[PDB]
């Protein structure tokens, strides 16, 4: 809920202007960031077949996608990121996901831990 | 001064390179080993089920 | 199972630019290798006999299969790869040791120099000779301009 | 998501306090889930009171999973309760009809089952007369009145339907 | 027909969202059109302040005349190129009434195409590529170069542009352009110092380029604003057409449902 | 325009050479001019031999000038001819059906003739008494495989 509220809001703000793409270079910069974040989110929404993600991994990836961390990554790489990052999070942070699944919320402790992990991996990611 | 001091700790850290190589060595070894263990386990299970099936 | 825990940005700090990619590849390998380790348990589940002893009516097939299996010893391969990387590590240790010794020499030298510069005469008692000593730059080039004022009039 | 049921309960409460007349809620063709949600919301907000004799609204439910005869006549049932409150008590009743398009649909289905030839679009030949004999009871008399609030669904966002 | 109705409604929806996008782009260019005006406005007015103070009136006894008209290469502006066209036509008429030999110059493909047919002989040079990019002094310098290197010594001239007044308002204005002999022989120019034909010639040329730049920076802002408003109106027109088509579509949908029902019940009632 | 009968004939020839499978071409309710043209082109392209027994296709034609019952069952005819090959010789057969559109409109005519199902129903590829039971016989049995190309 915490992450999907802002996700849905930003996606509505993206769809209400998506028609103005292909001429974004000649438009206000704030709405340009709106368009860019929207494209980022939509590519964050694609998903392969027969691969149903767990809920905590879902909220983790959507978190890494909504807090602007992908605003600096071009879209054609997002999926790559979305794969590798996720592997990382399930490989060396199993305790964090266990706690988020045991509570169902992103506590400020787990929020800061997410800040840490997403920042570190983005720094490490190509 | 401190820049040389920085260069000191950095080279001091150089030993990570070797152990990571080591890590891949022992890893890939057990991989092929265990892969062999499951190759032999699968193949004998296949013949076993084949006969009990037919 | 002997695995050495590692940092990773520390690893990145010590890669010469000539061979980043291979190292990165190495890095990549590690991660997938780790996954491939978690992709299967240590030992396979051994095939029982009673289930086949009472269901496989074939004569001796289950028996000799199980026996040759027990009579099977998988070739557990030996590395022959660790000794060489150990020796290379040893050489690198020697090289970095001599490097850091020489650099510590340079450091103590810089220290002594700064210390000299620390103990300075109060300027209002210092002669132009003492100044030129404390800053060899201020010394006039008596060679390019051997005549007064021994320096270009412009910068005068 | 626009606070419709809150507006309904507030209308019930205000009409009961100011004018002293009760209300009736006819759930024509309601989703049972939404019927139960509304029931419990009415229990919380004091509109309905399961413990004393001070409840304001009387409910009548014909749900989405009933034969079309029931979904067509439930509106008349609610209207009959309200008619009693108007005539024999002399009050100013409210009569909530949710939905009314499902009342029309139930009428159309009842007609099609009886084999009557369908009218224009697809509704029953007796569409206007069905709606008339229903709505012409909701009126003011020399005793009291009945004020109906009907949730309108517009099929295919077409008001000429 | 339901299908052709959907087709035409989709066509109108397409061009409606097209004009919406174009309106927002035009507003985004009106931003940076109004900003780069204020310094350029100060600059051009500072150029003119001399002619204003010394109060030069130009000669009313000479014939050779130059008419520069500023527009763009892009359409959809609204009443911009039409306004410049009408002003240039009226002034050509008025001047040629007095037998004044008038020549024309058009900054912009649109004004040149509009005025070329009826006015082809009275024409020296036109210009293109204006309108896509925000105009800069290099453009005005090129234009001044081309105007001087033309073998046509205009004794007087006038530039006609669209003085931008507000986001909704613009006034087609016409600035005068004197020649060397005008400022030279102007008796009020006797109080100006270290003046000779050479300095006055150089200053004349530079002021020509300055005023062309000023007209360009005004006309571009005027045109962006006009395009914004015109595209807004076109979007509202297409929206009204869409509402009409939706009414007709609902009518046709009801008709189709009723017709198919009649077919069904008449094919079943024959048994 | 594009050469398509060449593609059909090549698919026939290749499935007959690579695999040991044959083909059945159903001409359900189709123009006799096109049908004659295809028959000829096939003859003169080797798929059919009028003087041997090495032909690689069996033809089933129901022309448009036949009653709706014909042009409705002429699909099942070719389907059965291919079913024999599949469930008798295990091959992977190639059943072409020139149009499912012709099948469904000829069938809608059939249904309108009997006057039971209104003409607004059309045909339902999921009803057993409709295209349903035809499109289901074209599958991968564990004894063979019919595969249907619908031009
Ligand atoms: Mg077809």
């Amino acid at each position: 809920k915490q992450v999907a509220g802002t996700m849905k809001l930003e996606l509505a703000q993206y769809r209400e202007v998506a028609a103005f793409a292909q001429f974004g270079s000649d438009l206000d910069a704030a709405t340009q960031q709106l368009l860019s974040r929207g494209v980022r989110l939509t590519e964050l929404l694609k998903q392969g077949q027969y691969s149903p993600m767990a809920i905590e991994e879902q909220v983790a990836v959507i978190y890494a996608g909504v807090r602007g961390y992908l605003d600096k990554l071009e879209p054609s790489k997002i999926t790559k990121f979305e794969n590798a990052f996720l592997s990382h999070v399930v490989s060396q942070h199993q305790a964090l996901l266990g706690t988020i699944r045991a509570d169902g919320k992103i506590s400020e402790q787990s929020d800061a831990k997410l800040k840490e992990i997403v920042t570190n991996f983005l720094a490490g990611f190509e | 001064i401190d820049t040389e001091k920085s260069q000191q700790a950095l080279v001091q850290k150089r030993h990570y390179l070797f152990d990571v190589q080591r890590n891949n060595i022992a890893m890939a070894l057990e991989v092929t080993y265990r892969e062999r263990l499951y190759r032999v386990y699968k193949e004998v299970k296949n013949r076993l089920d084949y006969h009990i099936s037919v | 199972l002997a695995l050495k825990t590692i940092d990773w940005v520390a690893f990145a700090e010590i890669i010469p630019q000539n061979q980043k990619a291979i190292a990165s590849s190495l890095k990549s390998w590690n991660e997938t290798l780790t996954s491939r380790l978690a992709a299967l348990p240590e030992n396979p589940p051994a095939i029982d006999w009673a289930y086949y002893k009472a269901n496989v009516a074939k004569a001796g097939l289950v028996d000799d299969f199980e026996k040759k299996f027990n009579a099977l010893k998988v070739p557990v391969p030996e590395d022959k790869y660790t000794a060489q990387v150990d020796a290379e590590e040893k050489e690198d240790v020697k090289s970095c040791a001599e490097w850091v010794s020489l650099s510590k020499a340079r450091i103590v030298e810089y220290e002594k120099e700064m210390e000299k510069m620390k103990n300075l005469i109060p300027f209002d008692q210092m002669t132009i000779e003492d100044l030129n000593e404390a800053f060899p730059e201020t010394k006039l080039d008596k060679k390019k301009y051997p005549y007064w004022p021994h320096q270009p009039i412009e910068n005068l | 998501g626009v606070g419709k049921t809150v507006l309904i309960m507030e209308l019930i409460n205000n009409v009961a306090k100011a004018h002293g007349g009760y209300s009736v809620f006819a759930g024509v063709g309601e989703r049972t889930r939404e019927g139960n949600d509304l029931y419990h919301e009415m229990i919380e907000s004091g509109v309905i009171n399961l413990k004393d004799a001070t409840s304001k609204v009387a409910l009548v439910y014909g749900q989405m999973n009933e034969p079309p005869g029931a979904r067509a006549r439930v509106a008349l049932t609610g209207l009959t309760v309200a008619e009693y409150f108007r005539d024999q008590e002399g009050q100013d009743v409210l009569l909530f009809i949710d939905n009314i398009f499902r009342f029309t649909q139930a009428g159309s289905e009842v007609s099609a089952l009886l084999g009557r030839i369908p009218s224009a679009v697809g509704y029953q030949p007796t569409l206007a007369t069905d709606m008339g004999t229903m709505q012409e009871r909701i009126t003011t008399t020399k005793k009291g009145s009945i004020t109906s609030v009907q949730a309108i669904y517009v099929p295919a966002d077409d008001l000429t339907d | 027909t339901l299908k052709d109705i959907t087709r035409r409604l989709k066509s109108i929806k397409n061009i409606q969202k097209i004009t919406k996008s174009m309106k927002m782009v035009a507003a985004a260019k009106y931003a940076r059109a109004e900003r780069e005006l204020k310094p350029a406005r100060i600059y051009g007015l500072g150029s003119l302040a001399l002619y204003e103070k010394a109060d030069i009136k130009g000669p009313e006894d000479k014939k050779k005349h130059l008419l520069i008209g500023v527009s763009s290469d892009r359409g959809l502006c609204g009443a911009i190129h039409s306004s410049i066209a009408k002003q240039m036509k009226s002034e050509v008429a008025t001047l040629t009434a007095a037998g004044k030999e008038v020549m024309l110059v058009g900054i912009g493909d649109k004004i040149r195409g509009i005025l070329y047919r009826t006015h082809s002989d009275q024409f020296l040079v036109a210009f293109k590529e204006v309108g896509r990019k925000p105009p800069t002094f290099g453009d005005a310098s090129v234009i001044a170069l081309e105007l001087l290197n033309s073998g046509y010594e205009f004794d007087e001239g006038s530039i006609i542009f669209n003085k931008f007044r507000s986001v909704i308002s613009y006034k087609t204005e016409e600035k005068p352009i004197f020649s060397l002999n005008t400022v030279a022989s102007a008796d009020s120019m006797s109080i100006y110092d270290d003046i000779d034909a050479d300095v006055l010639q150089n200053y004349q040329e530079y002021n020509l380029a300055n005023i062309i730049y000023y007209s360009l920076k005004e006309s571009t802002t005027s045109e962006q604003s006009a395009r914004m408003t015109a595209m807004d109106n076109a979007s509202k027109n297409a929206s009204e057409m869409i509402d009409k088509l939706t009414l007709t579509f609902n009518r046709t949908r009801q008709a189709v449902i009723t017709k198919e029902l009649i077919e069904i019940i008449s094919g079943a009632a024959a048994l």
